[PDB]
This record gives structure tokens, sequence and C-alpha cells, in this order.
């Protein structure tokens, strides 16, 4: 009878209670019941961070802020990945992301198995910028999540609009 | 160069054409080995999990998910039974 | 039993060298050496396969000591030394090797698993120490 | 520690996967985790094959000339080779249709194969991750709906990589369009398509989408049939396992038959050795799966069934009738098949081949002509010729095939007789009325009551596995000789010399071993040397199985006791070995029977594989 | 009582209710009755919007790719599917339908009803209740029942009206008056 | 060339994968034979298995399960074993042979008691 505030006609997805974004209770097609909210929140945070970075990347490289090196000059955002994948640049970025994601795999596996007690999305980078106040810490986490969601939708937009209309730039 | 053995190899005249280069270079072989190393680490984890079995607290201290609660209550997906049956319905 | 895993059954002190007191400092030294050797083996392996755009001129191995302008070598040493002097062990650490990095993963981990992680780290560091010794000696001599 | 005997090894290793006895991971979640681990192993095995095909292989040279090139499996780097053998060997050739499968499913480069290997390794990692966390939630995964969805997705893949997909107009964007547009990727031509001499990829994709949709509908119908009349009265891991194993054995045998007669992989029939190996391998797998279904039915009877007035109770009450009638069928079939074969042997030996008893397989000929053949080949039942016939590789039968099929029926009925007899006597015989309290497998009940050797229900499988291997050998000899005659264009040497068993020796076994034995001799060694060596190795394993089956424990236990005496009395070693640690004892009776059967069947499989390779090379 | 006490069986005349069910589906399927009312109200709402969207374009039409917008009602649909308008309308309607109905109905929306069964989320009380604009309801049960009856009557009228409108338009063409 | 590749990788790995891996597997299996947990799940009364059984019992008695489980003692399924026996007693008194001196509780004690000291769970002083 909790009646999730987002979709009023649906019952509250119970496992979302206590999590940072759970006060809105938006999980229709309730998947917190089938999938552990630890995994769902780790995936949400990973997508949000990747999109918060990819948005800025697309904007900066579409505006014309290419890196110093040649093989980075004159390459548009669209035909960029297929270019740096043959220049050897996407391989090393894949290596760095691979070690970061092996760290992520260890963290997710140990957390879901219950061995470690890290929080979902916590990679232990930071902890000296956290507001240190529990209400303020949860507020900062909610800011991260909301910005990540906005950035996910924004990058989806930006990318689709750019690739549908190649002769354009960031305002689209 | 091979010495052909068997009547059909000689009759049909099929030739074992060696590729000029190798096919996987060395970098992609290294990537395959790295991915296999990750799979090996996961296999070690699975072996440790299975050899010591499931601990008694998990599935007893960890509350069942609402999906699992409703499935056990309504007897679905092999519950209300003592079988595995991946090809249930 | 922090370092004793299974090929052994006891402490490997043929020339009895720990004998209390020294043991802790030697443990710090061994753990730091093992960490450096693990990252150094990774270093030997990988520059031979990708080269970090901007570094695609220098030679790998010990030749990098000759290459890589000595100012850059000094900057690398400066980063290393800044960490070494400005990190310090955490507080309630298990020793001088507990610089706090990743120690959150040990929170409530049981003695067996904490010690197992310690032993995995130390044995991997030992294997990497002998591996780097082989790599450097082989690259230099033959 | 370790103050056990060597019997501990073979006692626990025989039940090491009997997880129902393993109280730790006894829950069904653990069994699903075992399934996940097994699927990870399968994925890594397929990754092995794809990786070695793409690494040292000629797939890029295979797609260009699939008829003129021999597929390479992996590179050979045996240090024991002599420079000549090193110069002689190029690489380990291919005995499986993975090149043909990759060509069919749209692989055109080694880069695609490498990506496939990476995907297989990643999927194995996913399976291991799933096995890491057994859970009633994961028990939801699976079902006939899931496998039908897998079939639908495979249909989508085949549509995406059909040869006519280039001409296909995008249906989901420009509408369905004309019928030919869909015919670019979805066809029901039926039978061999000529050229590739295999079923069209469009046919396979259309088959799979139809099968997936029908499977979804059938699963929904079965679950509504579970809505009303909801009765899970007998749930057992062994009952469901027997169901799965029997269905899988039927499907695998059907796969062998319909993959020989309707090859789905391009340019497969041109490769004789791979076709023969495919058929033999899949028939062995199917027979093994059916035998496992019977075995797990027996196990369910042994330790999971409670007597009731149900289907199984009715079967048990009249088990004497079932066993007696199966015995009559087997006796009749064996008597008549053996007698007709011996009569033909005598007639051919006495220079009177006309006086053989050749009963024409008129019933199978009637079925073939009326239902399958599009031209009058025999003329019985029908003589109509099809205006637009379809192509396939259905063999044309003759007089010998009647006797061979009766031998097949004898083998199948005898195997079923042994398995059913053992399963139903697991509830007890008058020599062993209380077999319900002794478990599925045990040595015996002693020399009393006249003797009770091989009275266990597991011993029923042990006896029936010889018959499984014998039946598969019979019909695989049949298939192999039939296809060898067809490929060598004889088709009359078979039809005449298969009537008598000396033909089966001289023209099949003795004749087709000529090249295999010349794998290595005084003159030198060729590419068949490995297979002659494996032939000898398999014979050695078979005879070691003979050792473990003929000679029984007591002798060997006394001999091992004397050997222990020699060790304990030996110098320089009595100070070190007191026989207390892992005491050397003779293999238990059940362990000995299983190990003898294992050597027997290992030699069986390796001998026939080496012979098939040396004959169809 | 009749149809589990659902609203809609009231007749216009007096307390002599209509209770129209000649084939008796309400009595034969009382546990499937919330689903029946869900389907009825959904069809009624869609038909109201559909009749309004058959009438309005004959008056004013949005500027667009000129193939879907500048077309009659009967031949609109094919051109609109081709133009990519109805595919986005389908995305919107599918998201709404999946989330709303498929989650109010299936307790396990991540599973088809063949695997979840249940379907207990649709009770008799919350049949058409998607909690949308409930503040506009009168604050007394009698007028709430009357408003629900108005919605049902207009929905049935819209079902029949849209059926007639589309059939006549296919037969004849024309605009809002679909007469010959 | 075609040979290169598998030649160098093989010279590195095949010695490893066969010699080192198989020899390590054999040695570790011999060690596992002398390990305390050698086939612990299949050796009756093994320390790890007995501790696991004890912890399972503790978890069952500390976290009761709402769903009904298969009773380890078949008579433990009864919701009211008292009522079971009381009924038995009434039925037996109804069909007792004359004034029999045999009572139901004594018969239940006689049937439940059993002298099998050689059965394990009894040889472990349990
Ligand atoms: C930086 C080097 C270094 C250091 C400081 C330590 C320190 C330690 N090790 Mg250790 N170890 C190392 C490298 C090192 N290890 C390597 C490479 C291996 C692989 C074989 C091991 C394997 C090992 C085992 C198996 C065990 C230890 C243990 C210990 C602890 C007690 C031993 C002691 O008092 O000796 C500390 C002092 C030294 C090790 C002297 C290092 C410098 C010497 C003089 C070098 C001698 C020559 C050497 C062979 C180099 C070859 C060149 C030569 C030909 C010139 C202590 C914390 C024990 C432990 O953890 O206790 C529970 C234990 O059981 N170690
Ligand atoms: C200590 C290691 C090291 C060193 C000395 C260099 C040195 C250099 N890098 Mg570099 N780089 C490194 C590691 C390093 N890289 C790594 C690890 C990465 C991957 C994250 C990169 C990615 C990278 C890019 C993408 C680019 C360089 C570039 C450069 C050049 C100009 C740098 C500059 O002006 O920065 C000023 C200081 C801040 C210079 C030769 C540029 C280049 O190629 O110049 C032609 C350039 O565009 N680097
Ligand atoms: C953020 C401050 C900063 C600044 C201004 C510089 C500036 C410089 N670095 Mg440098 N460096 C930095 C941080 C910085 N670095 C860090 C954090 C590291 C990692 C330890 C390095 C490691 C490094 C190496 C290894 C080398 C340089 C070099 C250089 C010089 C030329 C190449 C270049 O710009 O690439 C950046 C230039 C003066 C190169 C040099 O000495 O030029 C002659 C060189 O070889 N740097
Ligand atoms: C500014 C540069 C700088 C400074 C101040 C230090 C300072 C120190 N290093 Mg050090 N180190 C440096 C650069 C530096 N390092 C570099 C560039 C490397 C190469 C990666 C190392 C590798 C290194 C190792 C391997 C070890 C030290 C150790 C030590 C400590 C020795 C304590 C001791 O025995 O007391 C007198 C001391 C705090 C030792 C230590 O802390 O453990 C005992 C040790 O084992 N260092
Ligand atoms: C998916 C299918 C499936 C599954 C899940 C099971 C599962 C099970 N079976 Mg089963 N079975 C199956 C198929 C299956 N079976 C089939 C197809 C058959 C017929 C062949 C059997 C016949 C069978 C029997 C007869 C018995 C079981 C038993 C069991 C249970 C214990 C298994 C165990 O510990 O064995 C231990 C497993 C082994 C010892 C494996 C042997 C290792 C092989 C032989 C190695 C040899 C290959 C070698 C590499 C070749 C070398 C060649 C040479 C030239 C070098 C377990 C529940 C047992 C049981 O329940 O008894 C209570 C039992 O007695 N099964
Ligand atoms: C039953 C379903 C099924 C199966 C088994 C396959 C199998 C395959 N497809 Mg495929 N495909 C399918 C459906 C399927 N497809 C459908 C429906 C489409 C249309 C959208 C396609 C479109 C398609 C293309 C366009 C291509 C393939 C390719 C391939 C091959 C390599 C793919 C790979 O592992 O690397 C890719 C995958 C990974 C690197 C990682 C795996 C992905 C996740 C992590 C694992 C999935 C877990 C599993 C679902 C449980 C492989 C044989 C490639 C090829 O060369 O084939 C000729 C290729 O280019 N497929
Ligand atoms: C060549 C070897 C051989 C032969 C002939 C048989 C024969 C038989 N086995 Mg058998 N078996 C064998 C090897 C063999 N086994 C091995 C190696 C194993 C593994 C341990 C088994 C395991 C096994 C089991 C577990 C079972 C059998 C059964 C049977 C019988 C099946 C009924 C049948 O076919 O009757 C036909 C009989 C024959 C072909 C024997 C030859 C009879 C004559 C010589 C041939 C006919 C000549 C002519 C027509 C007669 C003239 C009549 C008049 C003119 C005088 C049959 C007696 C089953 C059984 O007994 O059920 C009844 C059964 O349950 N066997
Ligand atoms: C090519 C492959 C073909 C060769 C494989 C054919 C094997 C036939 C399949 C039958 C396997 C199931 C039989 C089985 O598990 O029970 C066969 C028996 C069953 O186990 C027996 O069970 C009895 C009570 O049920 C007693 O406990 C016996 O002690 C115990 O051995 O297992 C053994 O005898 C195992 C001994 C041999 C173990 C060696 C491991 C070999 C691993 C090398 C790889
Ligand atoms: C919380 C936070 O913010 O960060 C956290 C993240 C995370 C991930 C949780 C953490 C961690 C763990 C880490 C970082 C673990 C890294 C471990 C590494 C890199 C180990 C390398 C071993 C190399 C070996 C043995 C080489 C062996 C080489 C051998 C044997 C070579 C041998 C030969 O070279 C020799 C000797 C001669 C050659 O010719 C032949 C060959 C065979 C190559 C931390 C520390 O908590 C920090
Ligand atoms: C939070 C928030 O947001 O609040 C929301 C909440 C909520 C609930 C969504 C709201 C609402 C209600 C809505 C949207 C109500 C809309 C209702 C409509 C459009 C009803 C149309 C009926 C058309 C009929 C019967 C056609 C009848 C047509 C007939 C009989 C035609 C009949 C013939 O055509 C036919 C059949 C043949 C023709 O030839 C001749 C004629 C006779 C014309 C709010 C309050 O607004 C806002
Ligand atoms: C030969 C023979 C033996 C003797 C065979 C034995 C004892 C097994 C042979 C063991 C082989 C030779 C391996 C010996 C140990 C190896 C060093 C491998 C050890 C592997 C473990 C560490 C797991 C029997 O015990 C027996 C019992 C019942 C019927 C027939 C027979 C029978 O024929």
């Amino acid at each position: 009878v909790k009646m999730s505030p987002s979709v009023p006609y649906l019952p509250y997805p119970e496992r979302l209670e206590g999590w940072v974004g759970g006060e809105k209770g938006f999980d229709p097609l309730r998947t917190s019941d089938i999938i552990d909210v630890y995994w769902l929140r780790e995936a949400e945070l990973k997508h949000g961070r990747i999109c918060m970075l990819a948005t800025l990347g697309w904007i900066s490289v579409d505006a014309g802020w290419r890196f110093e090196a040649e093989m980075f000059q004159g390459v548009s955002v669209i035909n960029a990945h297929n270019k740096m994948v043959e220049m050897g640049v996407m391989q090393q970025m894949l290596s760095i992301v691979g070690v970061c994601e092996i760290f992520s795999l260890y963290l997710i596996k140990e957390g879901l198995l219950g061995k470690i007690q890290r929080k979902a999305g916590d990679y232990f980078i930071g902890k000296n910028f956290l507001p240190k106040e529990e209400d303020k810490a949860k507020d900062m986490q909610l800011k991260e999540l909301e910005n990540g969601r906005l950035a996910m939708l924004a990058f989806s937009g930006i990318c689709t609009q750019a690739n549908l209309f190649p002769e354009s730039h960031f305002p689209y | 160069e091979r010495i052909p053995g068997g009547k059909f190899t000689k009759a049909q005249g099929k030739i074992v054409a060696t590729p000029d280069e190798d096919g996987f270079t060395d970098s992609e072989v290294a990537l395959a080995l790295i991915i296999a190393a990750v799979v090996l680490y996961l296999a070690i984890e699975v072996t440790k999990s299975l050899f010591y079995g499931e601990d008694p607290e998990t599935t007893a201290k960890g509350p069942m998910t609402p999906f699992e609660k409703r499935v056990v209550e309504k007897g679905l997906f092999g519950s209300r039974g003592d079988s595995y049956s991946p090809f249930r319905p | 039993v922090a370092g004793v895993c299974a090929p052994l059954t006891e402490k490997f002190d043929p020339l009895g060298l720990g004998t209390e007191e020294k043991m802790e400092q030697f443990t710090a030294a061994e753990i730091k050496h093992g960490r450096c050797a693990m990252i150094a083996c990774l270093g030997y392996v990988l520059p031979e396969w990708f080269r970090f755009p901007g570094c695609e001129s220098y030679e790998s191995g010990l030749g990098a000591l000759g290459s890589l302008p000595a100012e850059g070598w000094f900057q690398l040493v400066a980063l290393i030394g800044a960490h070494e002097v400005l990190v310090k062990p955490r507080e309630g650490g298990l020793g001088a090797f507990d610089f706090g990095l990743g120690s959150e993963l040990l929170e409530g981990q049981s003695a067996e698993e904490v010690e197992r992680k310690q032993t995995v780290e130390r044995n991997n560091g030992r294997l990497a120490m002998v591996g780097f010794a082989g790599l450097v000696s082989q690259e230099l001599m033959f | 520690y370790g103050r056990c005997a060597t019997q501990r090894y073979f006692q626990v290793l025989g039940n090491i996967h009997d997880i129902e006895l393993n109280e730790s991971l006894n829950s069904p979640q653990a069994i699903q985790a075992l399934s996940f681990g097994q699927l990870s192993v399968i994925l890594l095995w397929l990754a092995a094959y794809t990786f070695h095909i793409g690494w040292s292989g000629n797939f890029e040279a295979f797609i260009d000339n699939p008829l003129g090139v021999q597929p390479i499996n992996h590179f050979v780097l045996d240090p024991h080779y002599s420079q000549y053998k090193v110069d002689t060997t190029i690489a380990a050739l291919t005995n499986h249709p993975i090149y043909h499968w990759l060509m069919t499913v749209g692989f055109t480069s080694n880069a695609q194969i490498y990506r496939f290997t990476l995907g297989l390794e990643i999927t194995a990692a996913v399976m291991l991750v799933l096995s890491l966390a057994p859970s009633v939630g994961l028990l939801s995964m699976g079902g006939l709906e899931v496998v039908s969805w897998i079939s639908i997705c495979w249909a989508g893949h085949l549509v995406n990589f059909a040869p006519g997909a280039a001409n296909l107009t995008n249906v989901v964007m420009e509408g369905p369009g004309s019928l030919g547009n869909l015919m670019n990727v979805l066809t029901f031509n039926g039978g061999i398509q000529l050229g590739t001499q295999a079923l069209a990829v469009s046919d396979v994709a259309h088959h799979h989408v139809a099968i997936g949709i029908v499977g979804l509908w059938i699963s929904a119908l079965l679950r509504v049939s579970k809505y009303a009349w909801n009765f899970n009265t007998q749930s057992s891991y062994h009952l469901d396992l027997s169901l799965s194993l029997t269905v899988g054995g039927i499907l695998t045998s059907l796969l062998a038959q319909q993959a020989y007669v309707y090859p789905a992989l391009s340019y497969l029939p041109y490769d004789y050795l791979t076709t023969t190996s495919l058929y033999v391998h899949h028939q062995y797998i199917g027979a093994f799966l059916a035998t496992g279904g019977f075995v797990h039915g027996g196990i369910f009877l042994v330790r999971d069934y409670t007597l009731s007035n149900d289907l199984v109770g009715k079967l048990l009450a009249t088990k004497a009738t079932v066993i007696s009638t199966l015995s009559w069928i087997t006796l009749f079939l064996g008597f008549h098949a053996t007698g007709l074969y011996m009569h033909n042997d005598a007639m051919a030996a006495f220079g009177v081949p006309q006086k053989q008893i050749i009963i024409e397989p008129v019933f199978a000929e009637f079925i073939q002509q009326v239902f399958f053949l599009g031209t009058p080949v025999y003329g019985l039942g029908s003589a109509a010729v099809s205006s637009t016939p379809t192509l396939s590789f259905l063999p044309i039968i003759s007089g010998g095939d009647f006797l061979v099929h009766h031998a097949i029926a004898l083998g199948l009925h005898t195997t079923v007789l042994v398995l059913i007899k053992g399963a139903l006597d697991s509830q007890g015989s008058y020599l062993f009325p209380d077999k319900q309290s002794f478990g599925y497998g045990f040595a015996c009940d002693g020399p009393g009551r006249g003797g009770t050797c091989d009275i266990s229900t597991w011993d029923s499988f042990y006896l029936a596995f010889f018959w499984v291997n014998n039946t598969v050998a019979w019909f695989t000899y049949y298939f192999h000789w039939k296809v060898l005659s067809l490929w060598q264009s004889s088709t009359a040497v078979f039809d005449e010399n298969s009537l008598y068993l000396m033909g089966w020796f001289r023209d099949y076994l003795w004749q087709n071993c000529a090249a295999l034995l010349s794998g290595y001799d005084s003159l030198g060694s060729n590419d068949l040397a490995v297979w002659a060596w494996a032939f000898l190795l398999a014979h050695l394993a078979w005879a070691t199985g003979f050792m473990f089956l003929i000679s029984w424990r007591g002798y060997w236990q006394e001999l091992i006791d004397t050997v222990i005496y020699m060790h304990l009395k030996a110098p320089f070693f009595n100070e070190i070995w007191s026989a207390d640690v892992v005491t050397p004892v003779a293999l238990s009776i059940v362990q000995a029977r299983f190990i003898g059967l294992a050597h027997y069947v290992a030699g069986f499989i390796l001998t026939y594989l080496a012979f098939v390779v040396g004959a169809t090379s | 009582e009749f149809a589990g006490g659902l609203i809609g069986g009231q007749s216009a005349f007096a307390s002599q209710e209509y209770n129209f069910d000649p084939l008796g589906l309400a009595e034969k399927f009382p546990e499937q009755l919330p689903f029946f009312r869900e389907a009825e109200l959904k069809h009624g709402r869609i038909a109201m919007l559909a009749w309004v969207g058959l009438v309005v374009p004959e008056f004013v039409r949005i500027p667009g790719p000129e193939k879907c917008w500048q077309a009659s009602a009967v031949d609109a649909h094919s051109a609109c599917v081709e133009t990519g308008a109805l595919t986005q309308v389908f995305i919107f309607c599918g998201t709404l339908e999946i989330c709303g109905t498929w989650a109010k109905m299936n307790p396990m929306p991540y599973l088809p009803l063949s695997q979840s069964g249940s379907t207990g989320g649709l009770t008799m009380e919350n049949a058409g209740d998607y909690r949308l604009g409930v503040n506009f309801l009168p604050d007394e049960p009698e007028k709430v029942k009357e408003m629900k009856l108005k919605e049902l009557k207009n929905g049935r009228l819209a079902m029949l009206a849209f059926g007639g409108a589309i059939t006549q338009a296919t037969l004849t063409g024309s605009g809002f008056p679909w007469l010959y | 060339a075609y040979g290169d590749g598998p030649k160098k990788w093989g010279a590195v790995l095949l010695p490893l994968t066969i010699f080192g891996v198989g020899i390590t597997a054999m040695g570790t299996f011999v060690l596992y034979t002398f390990s305390e947990d050698f086939f612990w799940a299949f050796v009756p009364g093994s320390k790890r298995s007995m501790e696991l059984e004890k912890k399972k019992k503790e978890m069952a008695e500390k976290y009761p399960s709402p769903v009904v489980q298969h009773p380890a003692d078949p008579l433990a399924g009864l919701v009211n074993r008292a009522d079971y026996e009381k009924g038995l007693e009434e039925a037996w008194d109804k069909v007792k042979p004359k004034g029999s001196t045999v009572t139901v509780e004594e018969k239940l004690k006689e049937l439940s008691t059993q002298n099998n000291p050689h059965y394990w769970r009894n040889a472990i002083k349990s």
C-alpha cells in the first residue's frame, strides 16, 4: 500500500527503500525484485558516470578542442572511434578501462557475495570530497545520480542527433 | 609437405593450403590469454564456492527477494518441487 | 603465518635473520619490494606492446634509464618520493605496509581472509621480485 | 593425515558428482550452478576449437575453395617428431564440421573467428559468474520458452547472414514487400539445394523461427494444462534427469540421421570423413543419452520413488510380463538374424550365393517409395514420378539392409531389456527381495543362495552398456559401409556381400584397414601414422578392460598384499613407507567393473574413430 | 451480485438496471472480470481519442512530411507508419502500456503471464484507476459512481462511433460527415 | 611465417600447460589426500561436514522458515503430536484385545527405541 510516488497506481518497489534515489520509487516493470539493487545501482552509477564523461567529451571534441597530437586534428566526433582504433589509441584506453573494470568486477563480485562491504558505485576514489554529513552525503549521492541520469539521456540525444544529422554541431 | 594417406585424399586431390601469415598475430593471442586468465580467476572462485558448499546462513539470513518470495509462495520455476528441470514447461 | 602459505610449512629463515624486532621492518621492506616488483614486471611486459602517445621514441627495459631525459626520470622519482614521504602508514594498520589504500576492503573480513589476502600479496610480490630479477639480468647480460 | 585406503579414491570419485549425497550443496540452486559451470566448460571447449582454427588454420582459404582445401584444426608442435615427420606434417587436420558450420553461419574471415573466441570466453565468464551466485531467482532462468527464444534468435542470426540477405529489402523499415523479398532470407524449398549440396541458410533460419514460435505456443499450452490438473506428485532430480536424457538422446540420434540425409552445412557432403565422423559421433552421443535416461529412471526407482497405483506402479506390478516379452523379442530377433546371417555365410562359402535367404525389406521400401522417393526406384506401393522433385541423401535399400535393421532391432531391444529388467528389479527379485534397501550400486549379496554376482541395479547398466556399444557398432558399421559403397560407387558389393557376415569382414573391415595399417612401417610414416598408433592404443585399452572385467578382486587383493609385503620387507624403504598412508588395496568389485567397462568403451570409441579416419581419409 | 458489483450495468430509466450480458461472460468468468473492465475502459478511452482524431484533422492538420499529415483518415495509417510518425506514437503508447498496465496487472512485469500467472494486481476496485486526475473527482461516493458510469457510457459510445466512422469512411471517404 | 606464432607460444606454454600444470595438479591432489578436508562431504562424520550440519541446525532453529520443509524426523511434521498419540490411544482402547495391559505410549517407546550402536551418529558418541 506504499504506492510508489512516481507511478501512483503501482505499489512501491520495496527493495528500493533505503537507497539514495528510492524516495521517488520509480521502478515500474519492477526489476529490483528480480535483480539485486546492489547490481542495479552499480550499473546505474557506472552508466551515469560514463555518460557524464562522454557528454563532455562529445561536446568538447565537436566544438573543436582536439588534443595536441596530430592523428587527433581534423577528426570529427563521429568518425573518431573508428580512427583512434587504428591509430592505437583506443587500444590503450581499452587497457586502462579494462584494469578499472577488473577492479570493478572484483568489487561487484565481493560485494554481492557479501565478503567486502563497499557501497554500490563506491570505488574508494574520493572520500575527502564527501560532505561528511550524512544528510549532506546522501544529498551529494543524489546529485551524482540525478546528474548521471540527465547525462545518460543527454548523451543518448546528442549522439543520435549528431549521427542522424552529420552536418551539425553541439546545439543541434 | 605431407605424404597423403587414404584413398579419398588422393582421389579427391584436396590440398592442405597453409595460410601465408599466421592469422591471429601475437597481440590478439595475448588478449585471448588475458580474457582466459579472467575466466580462470572466475573458475577458481566457483571452485572455492562449490567445494566448501553453500554456507548455512545464506538462504537463511539473507531475506529472499520479493520475486523469490512470490515464486516460492505460488510454487513457480521449479519451486513446489524437488527437481531442477531447466526445460520445465 | 602471514607469508607462510603451503609450499612451506614454517618460516623460511635459513640464515636466521628476522628473530623478532627486525621482523616488522623486514616485512615492510618485503611488501614494498613485492609491490614495486609486480608493477615493474607489468612495466617490462607492456611498453613492448603499446607505448603511451608521446613516449613512442624511448627504448624499453634498462635502456629507458639511458633514454627518457634525466629531468623526466627525476620527475618520476619525485612523484615516487612525494608518495613515500607524504603518505605514511594509516593508523590502526596491520603494519608499516598498511598505507590505507584499499584497506576498506578488509573491513570485517575475518582473520583467515585478511591473512589470505596478505599472503597472496606477499607471494605474488615474491614471484614478481624473482621475475624482475630474471628480466633485468637477462636484458642486461644476454 | 590420509590414513585411508586407495579404495577411498574410487569410492568417492564414483559419487563425487552425486550431489544428492553431498549435503553441503544439496539444494537445486547448486545443481543449476553446476549446469552453469558445465556450460562454461562447453563454451571454453568451443572457444578452444575456434581459437585454434583461426590461429593456425585455413578458413580464409576454405571459404574460397571449400571443395579443394582440407580444413586445418591446429598446429602440431610435438617435440618427439623427427625432422622428417616435422617436414611431413603441416598441421593437425580437421575431423569435425566446424569449418563448414562457420562458413554456413556467415564467417568470412579470421577476424570474425577471433571475435567469436573472445565472445565465447566472455560468455564462459558470464556462466561462471552465474554459477558464483546460486539462487531461486536464477532457477527462473530456463524453460521451453527460453530455448524457443534461443531458436528465434538463432533464426535472426541466420537471416542476417543468409547469402540472399544482400538482396533483402529491409522489412522492418520498408514493410514486408513482395514475397520474393522475404524469400531472400526465408524459404521452404525442402531438401538439398545443390551447389553447396546442403540445406539453404534461408531454410534453416525459417525452420528456426517457426520452431521457436511453435515452442512458445507449446510451452504456453503445457502451462495452461498445468493450470487445471496441477499435479507434481513425483518430483525427483532423477526423474526429470531421465526425461531430459531420453529426449536428448532421441534428439541427438535424430540429429545424426537428419544431418546425414539433410546436411545443413555448406559443402559438407563433399567431405566424406567429416560426414561419417559426424554421424558416428552423434549416434554414440544419442545412445549414451538414452542409456542415461534409463539409468536415472532406475535410480529414481531405487531411492526417490514411493509405490502407488500410478504409471510406475502399474509397470512394476507386471514387470515379469515386460521382461518376459522383451526376452522373447530379443530371442526371436537374435535367433533369426544370426541364423539367416549364418545361412548366407554357408551359402556364400559353399559357392552357392543364390541359395541365401534374402528377405527383401519390402515394408521399408514401401514407406520409402510411397512417402519419400520422388521417382519409381522399387515400384511397390507407388510408381508416380515427381514433376518437381527435391534433393537429399536418402540411401537406397536392398536385401542386406533387412538383416542389418533386424540386427539393429535386436540390439535396441536387448539393451532396453537389460535396462528395464535392472530398473524394475531394483524393487526386488526372488533372489534379492530387499534390493530397495541396498542402494543403486553394490558389489553382490555374496556366494549364498547359489551366487549373486552382478545382481545390483548398477550392474544392469554395466551389462547393458556393452549392448549399447554393440548396437551402435552394428548400425555405424551399416552406415559407414553404406556410405563407403555409395562414395566408391560400388553399391553392389555392399548389396551382395552384406548378406553374409564374411562380407562384413572381408569387404568392410579387412578391406578398409589397408591404408590405416600403412600409417607407419619400415618404409616410413605418413599422415595416417597417428591413427595407426591410436588404433593400437585403443586395442591395448580394450584388452586392459578385458583384464578388469575377467579377473576379479580376490586374486588381485592377495597379489597386492604380497606386493605390500615386498615393499615392507624391502631395504631403504621400510623406514619410509609403512603402508599406513593411503593403504594399497585392490579395487572394489563395483569399481573394478566400472573401470573395466570404461577401458572397454574407451578402446571401442578410439578404435572405431581411428578406423573411420583411416577408411574415409 | 451481477458482475461482482461493477459499475456500468445501470440503466437510464430507473432502478431497473440494464445489466447487459446476454452471453453471460460476467458470471462465467468472475475472477477474470477486472481484466474485462480494464479492457473495456481501455478500449473506450482509445476510441474516444480515436473518434476525436478522426474528426479534428478534417478541420486543422499539423504541418509535416506532407505524406502522413496531408491524407485522409482511412489512408493516413499506412503513410504515417512509413513516415515514422506512428512508430514514435507506438513507442510512446508501448512504454505507457507496458509500464502502466503491464505493471499494474502482472506482479512480475519482468515475466510473461505464462511464467508469472498471478495477475492479482487488477482488483475490481482499481479497474480503471490509473490515479490520473483523481483530484477532479467529486468528493462523495455517489457522484464518483456516476462519473465512472459516464466514462463507461461515453467509452462504449466511442467504441461504436469509431467503428461506424472508420467503416463509413472506408466505404465512402468524405470528412466528418461520413455519409455517401 | 605460418609456423611462427604457435611455435613460440607453444614453446612457452606447452611445457608449462602439460608439465607444470599436470605435475602441480598431481602434487596438489596428493596433498589433498592428506588434507583434513579430503573428500569431506563424502566421508561420513567428517569434521567439516559435522560442523556444517550443526550450523544448519542452528540456522534452522534461529531463523524459522515460513514454508514447510521436509521433516528430518518424519513424526516431527505433526503440528500436534500430542493429539496424534491421544487419538491412537482412543482407537487402540476401542480395538484393544479384551482387557489388555499394553498401552500406546509404551508401544511407541518400544518401537522408537533401537539398539544399533554400530551405526554412525552413534559411534561418534552422539
Ligand atoms: C627485498 C627482499 C626481501 C626482504 C626484505 C624479505 C623479508 C622477509 N621475508 Mg622474504 N622473500 C623474498 C624477498 C625478501 N623477503 C623473495 C624474493 C622470496 C622468494 C624466494 C622470499 C620468500 C620468503 C619466504 C618463503 C618467507 C620469507 C619471509 C620473510 C620474513 C622473514 C625473513 C627474514 O628475516 O629475512 C629478511 C631479510 C632478507 C630476506 C635479506 C634480503 C637480502 C639478502 C641479503 C639477499 C641475499 C642474496 C639473495 C639470494 C639475492 C641473490 C643475489 C646474490 C647471488 C648476490 C621477512 C619479512 C618469511 C615470512 O614471511 O615469515 C612468516 C617466509 O616464510 N620470504
Ligand atoms: C546431463 C546428464 C547427466 C547427469 C547430470 C548425471 C548425473 C549423475 N549420474 Mg549419470 N549418466 C548419464 C548422464 C548424466 N548423469 C549418462 C548419459 C549415463 C549413461 C552412460 C549415466 C550413467 C550413470 C551411472 C551408471 C551412474 C550415474 C550416476 C550419477 C550421479 C553421480 C555421478 C558421479 O559421481 O559419477 C562419477 C563420475 C565419474 C567417475 C566419471 C568417469 C570419468 C570418465 C570415465 C573418464 C574416462 C575418459 C577418459 C579421459 C578417456 C581416455 C581415453 C584413453 C585412450 C586415454 C549423478 C547424479 C551414479 C549414481 O547416481 O549412482 C548412485 C551411477 O552409478 N550415471
Ligand atoms: C557373440 C556374442 C554374444 C551373443 C551371441 C549373445 C547372445 C545373447 N545375449 Mg549377450 N552379451 C554378450 C555377448 C553375446 N551375447 C556380451 C559380451 C555381454 C556383456 C556382458 C552380453 C550381455 C548380455 C545381457 C546383459 C543380456 C544378453 C542377452 C542375450 C540374448 C539375447 C536374445 C538373443 O538374441 O537370442 C539369440 C541367441 C543367439 C544369437 C545365440 C546363438 C544361438 C544360435 C547358435 C544361433 C541360431 C542358430 C539357429 C537359428 C538355431 C538352430 C536350431 C535348430 C536347427 C537346431 C542372447 C542369448 C539378453 C538375454 O539373455 O535375454 C534373453 C540379456 O539380458 N547378453
Ligand atoms: C581502493 C583503491 O583505490 O585502489 C585499490 C584497487 C585494488 C585493485 C583493490 C588494489 C589492488 C590490488 C592490486 C593493484 C593488485 C595488482 C597486482 C599485480 C599487478 C600483480 C602482478 C604480478 C606480476 C607477477 C607475479 C609477474 C610474474 C612474472 C614472471 C613469473 C615472469 C617470468 C619470466 O619473466 C622472466 C623471469 C624471464 C622471461 O624471459 C620469461 C618470463 C616467464 C616472462 C589495491 C592495492 O587495494 C588498491
Ligand atoms: C492530472 C491530469 O492531467 O488530469 C487529467 C485527468 C484525465 C482523467 C485524463 C482527464 C480527463 C478526461 C478526458 C481526457 C476526457 C476526454 C474525453 C473524450 C475525448 C471523450 C470523447 C467522446 C467521444 C464520443 C463519445 C464520440 C461520439 C461520436 C458519435 C456518437 C458519432 C456518431 C456518428 O459518427 C457516426 C458513428 C456516423 C456518422 O456518419 C454520423 C455520426 C452521428 C456523427 C482530465 C481531467 O482532462 C485531465
Ligand atoms: C589389475 C587389477 C587390480 C590392481 C590395480 C590397481 C590396484 C590400480 C592400478 C593403479 C595405477 C597403476 C595407478 C597407481 C597410482 C598412480 C601413481 C596414480 C595415483 C593417482 C592418485 C594419486 C589419485 C585390482 O585392484 C582389481 C580389483 C578387482 C578386479 C580386478 C582388478 C585388476 O585386474
